């Protein structure tokens, strides 16, 4: 399962 | 040692729609999974037979997540423009690789997750899983923003729980495959280039993983400095192939020993051209 | 920040007259990832299948384009790449002893 990719830079 | 990789892309193309997504899944050297915005109906989807068991749960959970990380990819490529003053006209790239390795205790290795802009590192999760390290300046707002959001702790939290129990009951689903190594089948092949000079090629192939040591040896020193390595290639079926050419002289063949060591070879290989 | 493509064309198992097999033209090393890979056969364009966009670790990309085929000692392959680190298509022919 992959991470949530939430990361805004 | 078995990991779980993830590889995102993410490229702008101004007047021609919104920035395309790709997510490809790996564990180990086997593309798994996949997931594409331009396809007609974007899904994360099996790519490998093994992962067919899987439910339809499972399937709908990743094509979220990833409908999500999409768009904050855009956004992302966005904000890009802003930090590097560019323009709306040119076309730019967002990547993040991420996974976990696991070692002999099926536990936690090594967790890594980095991300670039325009095929230069932006900012990355250090080995210690507590601290980033920001690239540039720019990944310098980003480093603040999430050092204050917590955002390496979640991330750690991930990594060490949810991606390596994922990899595990993947490595099960794949047992029949992913455990065993293919070694491979080398053997060296032979073409005259003048009437002085030969070239002598080392084959290896159908291995897997990709991992392969390919050396040619003068008795006792190889010769790195005069060979040819080519990258190691898909076979297309899963496996991989690779060759090592080495120039010598008419001859001197005889003299000249490929060696060949894969994790699915009990012991060195060693040929010539007899 | 324009790296351009390294290539290999090749087939999966050894050629064989009348045997059927997989022609492969592996492009990577490149970026940015917008990149045009066409197999030729005979200087004609064919039918191919192309592999799910990824990278290296230096974040360098990789494609594989791929498509069925019967060696018969009378066709030639190449393979056919665009990108813009390239002033014109580069062409790499299929030779069997690489």
């Amino acid at each position: 399962i992959p991470a949530y990719g939430v990361l805004t830079i | 040692s078995h990991s779980l990789r993830y590889f995102y892309t993410a490229v702008s193309r101004p007047g021609l729609g919104e920035p395309r997504f790709i997510a490809v899944g790996y564990v180990d050297d086997t593309q798994f999974t996949r997931f594409d915005s331009d396809a007609p109906n974007p899904r994360d989807e099996p790519r490998v037979p093994w992962m067919e068991q899987e439910g339809p749960e499972y399937w709908d959970r990743n094509t979220r997540i990833y409908k999500d990380t999409a768009q904050i990819f855009r956004a992302n490529l966005n904000t890009a423009l802003g930090y590097y003053n560019q323009s709306e006209a040119g076309s730019h790239t967002f990547q993040e690789m991420y996974g976990c390795y696991v070692g002999p205790d099926g536990r936690l290795l090594l967790g890594f997750m980095q991300f670039a802009y325009d095929g230069r590192d932006y900012i990355a999760l250090n080995e210690d899983l507590r601290s980033w390290t920001a690239a540039d300046t720019a990944a310098q707002i980003t480093k603040r923003k999430w050092e204050a959001a917590g955002e390496a702790e979640r991330q750690r939290n991930y990594l060490e729980g949810r991606c390596v129990e994922g990899l595990r009951r993947y490595l099960e689903n794949g047992k029949d495959t992913l455990l065993r190594a293919d070694p491979p089948k080398a053997h060296v092949t032979h073409h005259p280039i003048s009437d002085r000079e030969v070239t002598l090629r080392c084959w290896a192939l159908g291995f897997y993983p990709e991992e392969i040591s390919l050396t040619w040896q003068h008795e006792g020193e190889d010769q790195t400095q005069d060979m040819e390595l080519v990258e190691t290639r898909p076979s297309g079926d899963g496996t991989f192939q690779k060759w090592a050419a080495l120039v010598v002289p008419s001859g001197e063949e005889q003299r000249y020993t490929c060696r060949v060591q894969h994790e699915g070879l009990q012991e060195p290989l060693t040929l010539r051209w007899e | 920040i324009q790296r351009p493509p390294k290539i290999q064309v090749y087939s999966r198992h050894p050629p064989e007259d009348g045997k059927p097999n997989y022609l492969n033209c592996y492009v990577y090393g490149f970026h940015p990832p917008q990149i045009e890979i066409d197999l030729l056969k005979n200087g004609e364009k064919i039918k191919s299948e192309q592999s799910d966009l990824s990278f290296s670790k230096d974040w360098s990309f990789y494609l594989l384009s791929h498509a069925e085929f019967t060696p018969n000692s009378k066709d030639q392959y190449s393979c056919r790449v665009k990108h813009v680190t390239l002033e014109q298509p580069r062409i790499v022919k299929w030779d069997r002893d690489l």
